[PDB]
């Protein structure tokens, strides 16, 4: 209901941790489990491919279809760029609908 | 193809022989389609009566009397069609796609 989609079996989860790697233990053995851990993070690429399915469009229409189309008139920042202070932004939501059929 | 000529209330109908008639199915599907409405100008039910063609034409999009820039145009002649003359004929074949049966 949201958008997209369905699928029974979709793309599986991808779940990542940190092994904990503890600090010195006592020296005399306890049963109690180790609380004591060295803080750790880590950093690394991911990288992602999908492929996509097209389907053309075969309209015989005569006059020209609604198209998306980037604002001509001048602006302070361009869209869907980063501004002065380098921060990315998407100024309006694009929907994927624009070309037209007949019932 | 028959030509109609009118002077002074005489009306005379004669054979164009040169004259040509443009067919064609769409076979794409890339028109409205506009039988499924039950209009008027089906062949006769009485194989006997001899019968008028239909006009055709199409609806699209509206704001009142007024067009929007979604609604569409179509020009039938930016379609591929066979041109006939007297000689000529015109004929295609179709097979339904599987459907249940009616329950009669």
């Amino acid at each position: 209901l949201m958008g997209g989609f369905g699928l029974k079996h979709p793309p599986p989860q991808i779940l990542i941790k940190n092994t904990p790697v503890p600090a010195d233990p006592p020296t005399t053995f306890s049963q109690a489990k180790l609380a004591s851990f060295i803080t750790q993070y880590s950093t690394g690429q991911v990288s992602v491919e999908i492929e996509w399915e097209l389907q053309k469009e075969n309209s015989k229409r005569w006059n020209p279809e609604i198209q998306y189309t980037s604002n001509y008139y001048k602006s302070t920042n361009v869209d869907f760029a980063v501004n002065v202070d380098g921060t990315y932004s998407e100024p309006r939501p694009i929907g994927t609908r624009y070309l037209t059929r007949n019932l | 193809v028959k030509e109609v000529t009118q002077n002074e209330g005489t009306k005379t109908i004669a054979n164009n022989l040169t004259s040509t008639i443009q067919v064609f199915t769409d076979s794409e599907y890339q028109l409205p389609y506009v039988l499924g409405s039950a209009h008027q100008g089906c062949l006769p039910p009485f194989p006997a009566d001899v019968f008028m063609i239909p006009q055709y034409g199409y609806l699209t999009l509206n704001n009142g009397a007024q067009a929007v820039g979604r609604s569409s145009f179509y020009c039938l002649e930016y379609f591929p069609s066979q041109m006939l003359r007297t000689g000529n004929n015109f004929e295609f074949s179709y097979q339904f796609e599987d459907v249940p049966f009616h329950s009669s």
